[PDB]
């Protein structure tokens, strides 16, 4: 399985904090297992995860991810390199990074995290062949965002 | 030789026009006016602000981001003249557009064109 | 008049203090356009890119004059503590598409 | 001691009178010579000399092949030509020490026939845009009234000269937006960097009034830096590195994208080709044709000259012929009279070869154009 | 041709530097700018004073004074260059020295140097 | 485009060093570089363009055929060269409007290394002469303190200029005699129309002492407007159009007429051989040799290019040798150290070719030296 | 001013009237160097060889601005009516050490 | 015998004016009979004759006859063609011209009037071969004067 440990700290995340709704989904475990999230450019979540990270992270990251109050998620650039990956992005929410950016175990549950970051994803403006958190089937059926 | 031909780079002489570092430079090689490679001339202003240009290194298969500087402040040398255009987009993506003077930021506010400098600021894609 | 320069050239980002105020600079952008800050606090560009940025600040902005910041290179710094209070906004000087913002309440 | 045709017989000619002169006995009595009325045959050619401190601007009658005038200049000046010929002006920039020192940009207005400056317009701070020069980087409203030209730093702006008044009124706040194509005495659409079209009507005072078009070309299409426009039909045709072209009419006051059309043949592409060269794209009004230097290059090299000319209907994107230029030409431009002349410039040889547009026939040349002649210009009259 | 050689006066083109009234000139011939032989072109400043030279026509075999007076207040023509020296002396004899910018006595005090023209002002010996 | 053999060698050095620093990661960071001190070998090629408004001056290092630096100019500049290498400067003139407008004379000195300009010093009512580039038309006194230059209308007259204290101080009304060649801070030496020589001497105030020397050449022996003057040696050298050499010896602040000496031999002026060129002698100090450029021509063919200089002992007038430069040369010079080196400028060929004075062999060359190069100027250390 | 000019472009000699004041002009030289004349006299030189020659006086000699006398080419005559007394200096244009003057009692 | 006319009014040239002392001289003879002037280039002669100009001429007419008060007497062109001949200028000194120019009958006889002309056409510059008051001998001995 994958290595979830803080990006800053590098201390283990512990997994005992993680609200006890939502730790049991498909995806939840799937990620956990393979490290990779199911709800990736998912028709039947996005338009809930966009909602979530409308009220939840808009109010810093921008309408769209590409910055304001706080930095961009929308591009190739990432301050924590391993934020290229879930497996880094989830560790990100999860145990928190400086500053207004702390862990986001008590707000969200394991499975909201996955889908807001299903969202974060859908936002990216990059190119396709970039997109590395993404099968061949997905880059395949991605396009770059625009409002 | 065939001006249409594709540019065809070499890493043994600064002041011919095929010389890789030149793959996106428009006027006049400085090393011919009594600047360097990197540097100005006596008396020019160098700016700091420029169009760059992700030029590849034949003698070690890499490439890298040049940015070329204009030394300002002085008429065209008018020695060693070269127009190369590798990635070079029109004027409305400034950033690659080398048809612009780009002599922004040099001291005294020197806006005419004399030579540019072909610097490495980074490896490129 | 309305800010300050604490390195007049840019330095290693290296030397960037930890949890210091930054707003790195990449994909031919200020990942973070409207930073909002408060009087005192010092603010710190970072480039990230081999594409060389910088900021700039027309005339009455930050004073009489305009201030045309220096060109970061890949991984350099470039800091402005602004002193007075209010909205100041920035651009990158070979790149007018480039805009930024540093709100000082 | 190199002589065109042309001017070896005007020199001949010249040589005849002269001669009979004397003999006659005439005598002679220097004076200040006068330039013919200006005509649709008339040629300008801009040398920026390779981005000098200095530039000149030749005036010549295509028709003769000789150059009638001339017109001094800054640093990379913008040119501009009343269509009806009534007058001609540029947009310079001078130092108080050739190339250092105080900098002064202007607008001169001179009189067609005489060249004599009749009006000297300061521009305030140096506002113009130091590039290479592009026709519509400095253009004149429909009118002949107004003057307007570009600036890239601080920020993106197009300043309003006042000719009439013979003088400067104010800078325009304008998007990330490149070119200025005036329509109306108050109103010029730019390019801009997101792939659209921008209207800006603008009036004495205030903020100009701007709207945006559909974007109307991918992000991985570019445009080349020298588009043709015709004022009075109200036509922009706009090639890119591929030879694809974008028309936009205007003549309804509002962006109005046409059919795209490809200049080049679906052979041709194949076969490398592609348009390269400074003022690649040329279209006549009445004929409403295209006119396009190409030639089989690889796909970076979109700078250098061109030995073919390649000639389409700009309606049906048909291809009405090909011609073999036989030079490596820079620009290229036409008269815009019924039979028009197809104007191809060489900088390389400081050289404005003049052909039939038709045939595509060398008719006669004019060379010693400066030391890097690269922008042709002609009035459409009538 | 050879530059040294005798120069040889022909009558049959202007815009030649062998062209007879041309035999002391220095710079330009106007009639490649806009003038005539013996006419500024347009914009351009009429001098009054000016060197000279006694140039033989090989058309009627007599030989007339020619006076060299420049056109100015514009750079250069740049256009049909000729220096020829028939009888030109140092500048310590002005009156036949074609080195000296002869603008003196044009309009506006144009001192610049553009072309110039071969008039006739009269027989010689 | 062309490299000389002395260019590609410059280049690749360039490129070995530049791909070292790369390999050593050593990160590129331009600044504006300063140009090698002053010596011996450092030669000053001015261009005058062809009477173009604006000129250019090349400083290159002799030794390595190298351009170390550059100083722009304006209509006809008069240049000059401190022997001590303490500084250079010159005389211009620009206009408000490129070659209309207000005229506006002026001296400019500069420094040696940075070539910064440290002084610009306005010289009132347009006083310089405007002509063909003669060296001594602009000299500078012994101290290096006073710039003295000639005014040919409305009447002879020189202006001192006070570099020291970077200001105009008068103007000198002078017979007519023309050139200037100082022998002290307050003493220079004038050609006259009437063959004589004048001698003036200046204080700070009032009419200047003014003596004829006596008429050392016949009214039909012309004296070419490039004579070589040491002023170290306070020797003149004079040739004639025939390639008779007049010396005149201003050591001991008098003028004293050396025996005359013919440069060409009675042979060569039997074949046609003649002097020819713009910069037609050099003179060698310290070896006391004269160079002149010769060439069969026709008599009135004194302008154009040779291909030969010849040396000789200027004391006995004794043939020392006759080079074939291989190339169309219109002025020469020579470095006044040890073994010196013969510089011969080709105005046709933009180009300057660097030979051993000795041998009298090409050892580099430099070329894309503008657009008419016409002057050399070396400066006398030590 | 000191002088008027009677015609402003050179004329034709032959038409200066016999007894008329003089002063020729040939073999490069003001045949009469030192002219004495009363004021109101006019005087009216004349060019006797092919070389042009005109007359001209320095600013502030004959008024405020200086005359630069039109060039009389062979045969050609140039006059000027001296209305105050005085000596006024003058030269030929293209030809300094050519000079002359006025002399107006 | 040539006609002796007053240069300017055509009135002849009344002799009865001329002093009575020097009229008999072989030259006088020989120059109203032949209209030649025996005194010109002739060494014996040139001494007292430019001394006769100088205490008669040069106040007006320049050192060297260049010019000054009076038209220049020492080139080819003459105000008054006549001028160009012995008889001609024998009648502007005798008869006078216009102006300061008068008669000089009274304070030169007629000897000295024909030597003070030997040395005006003395001071002549022009080529010898133009001396057209000169005759053989004294042309190819007669060098253009030079102060
Ligand atoms: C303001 C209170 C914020 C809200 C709401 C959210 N984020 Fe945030 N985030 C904020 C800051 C100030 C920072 C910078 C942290 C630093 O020290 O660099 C961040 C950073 C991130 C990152 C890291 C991206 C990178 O540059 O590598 C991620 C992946 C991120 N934030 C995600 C995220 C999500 C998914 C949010 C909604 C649930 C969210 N943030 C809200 C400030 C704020
Ligand atoms: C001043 C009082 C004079 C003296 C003494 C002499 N001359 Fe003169 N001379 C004078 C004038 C003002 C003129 C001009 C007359 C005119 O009508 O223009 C002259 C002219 C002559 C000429 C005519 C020359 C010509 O160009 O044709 C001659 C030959 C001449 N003068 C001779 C002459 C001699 C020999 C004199 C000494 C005895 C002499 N002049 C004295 C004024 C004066
Ligand atoms: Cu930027
Ligand atoms: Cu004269
Ligand atoms: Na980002
Ligand atoms: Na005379």
């Amino acid at each position: 399985a994958p290595q979830f440990f803080n990006i800053i700290d590098g201390s283990p995340l512990n997994f005992d904090d993680a609200m006890e709704e939502g730790r049991d989904t498909e995806a939840v475990k799937h990620f956990l297992e393979t490290g990779e999230n199911v709800y990736n450019e998912d028709p039947e979540i996005l338009p809930e995860a966009e909602e979530l990270y409308a009220g939840m992270c808009s109010g810093c990251h921008g309408h769209y991810a590409e910055g304001k109050i706080g930095p961009g998620l929308n591009d190739a650039y990432w301050t924590y390199p391993g934020n290229e990956t879930d497996v880094g992005l989830f560790s990100t929410l999860y145990g928190g990074a400086t500053g207004q950016m702390g862990p986001m175990w008590g707000s969200l549950t394991l499975d909201e995290m996955l889908r807001t970051m299903a969202w974060v994803r859908h936002l990216y403006t990059g190119d396709p062949k970039d997109a590395s958190w993404l099968t061949d089937e997905q880059k395949a059926g991605f396009t770059p965002f625009q409002p | 030789t065939d001006p249409r031909a594709k540019w065809v780079p070499q890493d043994n002489d600064i002041q011919a026009c095929d010389y890789w570092r030149h793959c996106s430079i428009d006027g006049n090689i400085c090393d011919c006016s009594g600047g360097s490679l990197t540097n100005c001339p006596p008396g020019t202003k160098l700016a700091t602000a420029s169009w760059v240009a992700s030029c590849y290194n034949p003698t070690d298969g890499q490439s890298y981001l040049i940015a070329y500087r204009d030394c300002c402040g002085y008429n065209v040398s008018g020695r060693c003249p070269c127009l190369n255009t590798e990635g070079e987009l029109p004027v409305y993506r400034p950033e690659f557009a080398n048809d612009i003077i780009w002599c922004f930021g040099a001291e005294d506010d020197a806006m005419t064109y004399h030579c540019t400098i072909s610097p490495i600021v980074g490896k490129a894609s | 008049d309305k800010a300050t320069i604490p390195s007049e050239s840019p330095f290693a980002a290296a030397e960037v203090a930890d949890g210091a105020i930054v707003v790195d600079i990449a994909k031919m952008k200020y990942e973070t356009p409207e930073l909002h800050v408060k009087v005192g606090d010092t603010v710190t560009w970072i480039n990230r890119e081999a594409m060389p940025h910088n900021v700039h600040f027309v005339a009455g902005v930050l004073g009489e004059a305009a201030l045309k910041g220096p060109m970061m290179k890949k991984e350099q710094a470039y800091s402005l503590t602004f002193t007075e209070a209010g909205t100041y906004d920035y651009h990158c000087t070979p790149h007018p598409f480039m805009r930024g913002k540093v709100v000082v309440e | 001691e190199a002589e065109t045709q042309a001017q070896e017989t005007q020199g001949q000619a010249a040589a005849r009178a002269a001669a009979a002169d004397l003999a006659a006995g005439q005598d002679d009595e220097p004076r200040i010579l006068e330039a013919p009325a200006p005509d649709a045959r008339r040629v300008y050619v801009n040398d920026p000399a390779h981005a000098a401190a200095v530039t000149q601007q030749f005036v010549i009658d295509g028709e003769a092949g000789r150059v009638i005038g001339m017109i001094d200049g800054g640093f990379l000046p913008n040119p501009v030509v009343a269509d009806d010929g009534s007058f001609i002006a540029h947009a310079s920039t001078v130092f108080s020490r050739i190339a250092r020192g105080e900098r002064t940009d202007y607008v001169e207005v001179f009189d067609p026939v005489t060249l004599l400056p009749t009006a000297d317009i300061e521009l305030p701070d140096a506002p113009r845009f130091l590039v290479g020069t592009y026709p519509w980087m400095t253009s004149l409203t429909p009118d002949g009234k107004t003057l307007l030209f570009y600036q890239f730093s601080p920020a993106p702006a197009v300043g309003v000269v006042d000719l009439e008044g013979k003088a400067f009124k104010r800078m325009l706040d304008v998007p990330d937006c490149y070119h200025i194509f005036p329509t109306a005495p108050d109103t010029f659409f730019m390019h801009c960097r997101d792939g659209s079209l921008a209207k800006v009507a603008f009036g004495t005072e205030g903020t100009p009034e701007i709207t945006h078009t559909e974007v109307f070309h991918p992000e991985d299409e570019f445009l080349i830096n020298h588009p043709a426009y015709s004022q009075k039909a109200g036509r922009l045709v706009w090639p890119t590195y591929t030879g694809k072209i974008h028309q936009i009419d205007l003549s309804s006051g509002d962006a109005k994208f046409l059919p795209a059309v490809e200049a080049l043949t679906e052979a041709e592409r194949a076969d490398g080709w592609r348009p390269g060269g400074w003022q690649q794209v040329a279209y006549h009004r009445a004929l409403d044709r295209i006119y396009l230097l190409v030639d089989q290059r690889d796909e970076w090299r979109h700078k250098t000259a061109s030995r073919f000319v390649v000639v389409l209907d700009a309606k049906t994107g048909e291809r009405l012929a090909k011609f073999e230029m036989g030079h490596e030409i820079d620009s290229i431009n036409v008269s815009q009279d019924e039979k028009p002349l197809l104007y191809a410039l060489s900088t390389g040889d400081k050289t404005l070869y003049i052909h039939d547009a038709e045939s595509g026939e060398e008719l006669r040349s004019v060379n010693q154009l400066g030391h890097g002649p690269q922008v042709i210009t002609t009035a459409d009259m009538g």
